[PDB]
């Protein structure tokens, strides 16, 4: 199965980066896509990369965050801006391979 | 043809959990819009 | 540019033109007094799946000859009665027909 | 007997500011129970 | 010591009269109110007289009973006027001498 | 026909509060307190008559107590146990031959 390596991490008193590689099939994935997973409440996405290059968002982070493709280390680069500090979240990637759905192992990332 | 095949198995892990959500949260609708109003 | 008019325990809708040249259509139901909601899934492939309240309840069929989808109401609680209306996707579009009604019991 | 006339006055608005309070703040308790049990 | 019993009951589908028997300090009359109990719901004191004749009753049937002191026996009345579901509930009376609470036996006014 | 005054601003880390009365003292059948939460509606508080009356709302019972000097036309109510949500504005009034009596009100505070 497809492994999922993932990035990002760290505090400050408006911008960071969150990108996770895949174990293999780069480039073999269509829709890709975080979730949000904040404590004790349930989970939820964030934004999403097609197999190709179109990103729909979600609403409560439209234009706050930048999803984009990264073939190079097949590493979606989901960008943290203009952040609200309160929004933070363990942050989880999804990969949806051949019909099965694979998930990534978290991570929590919080600044201000 | 490969490609259409992937992609078509995408299609329908797609509907799945679109309607898994749609499911989950019209009960979530459901349920606390009768707690509230 | 697609028309969907509908018709309809048993209810059905037409396509302007290219059913299988049409991916994903679905249904779904209006309970009064509430917002919009899906109902079951059928695509180009004939895969096929429900929403958990009607799970097992609604069945759903698609005739390739007569541009035509189906639903067929089963064993229904009258909790289901709302207007129903039946939707496709083309080509990254909404299709929206005019929709039906379903009543009580 | 100016006394008794004026505790006389004073239970009755007692009463009457009671009665306006429960019939108001129980209508409200009805709100309550309808739109949250 | 100060005994309450009422009247009052029955199908129906207009207006009818409730008692309140009054035993002991007999005109020991101050404020005789009523209160009223859906089932589940919670109990108010409906319609007061005082000791000496005034009568206020509560907006929830403002103008539409009449509440009535026959010291003849000494049984306050409240005239049941015009009825109309809701009221089904049960009915009670109430009494206060020398600052003392007294409680009814409860009577069923079931109307419509 | 009366008149209220007040007083009992500011932070302690004692604590403290009253009001005044103004016309024909003791004439005190039911005179009361209210207090007012901003953007809440009424509410009374403490209601102390001449008959040394003492009973209070189901919040101040310890916080508080009711003192009536017949002296200098006036009842007390002095605040106890601190704790910021008492924060209000407020009222002390009272009753005669019935009319709606009602005057101006003061402020409470955190720490």
């Amino acid at each position: 199965e497809v492994q999922l390596q993932e990035s990002g991490g760290g505090l400050v008193y408006d911008s960071l980066r969150l990108s996770c590689a895949s174990s293999r099939s780069i480039d073999g994935i269509n829709i890709m896509r975080w979730y949000r997973q904040a404590p004790g409440k349930q989970r939820g996405m964030v934004a999403v990369v097609t197999g190709w290059g179109s990103t729909n968002y979600v609403d409560s982070v439209k234009g706050r965050f930048i999803i984009s493709r990264d073939s190079a280390k097949d590493t979606v680069y989901l960008q943290m801006n203009n952040l609200k500090p309160e929004d933070t979240a363990v942050y989880s990637c999804n990969a949806i391979y051949r019909g099965s759905e694979y998930w990534g192992q978290g991570t929590q990332v919080t600044v201000s | 043809e490969a490609k259409i095949a992937e992609l078509q198995a995408t299609i329908e892990r797609l509907t799945s959990e679109a309607a898994l959500a749609e499911g989950a949260l019209e009960a979530a609708r459901r349920d606390r819009s009768r707690l509230q109003m």
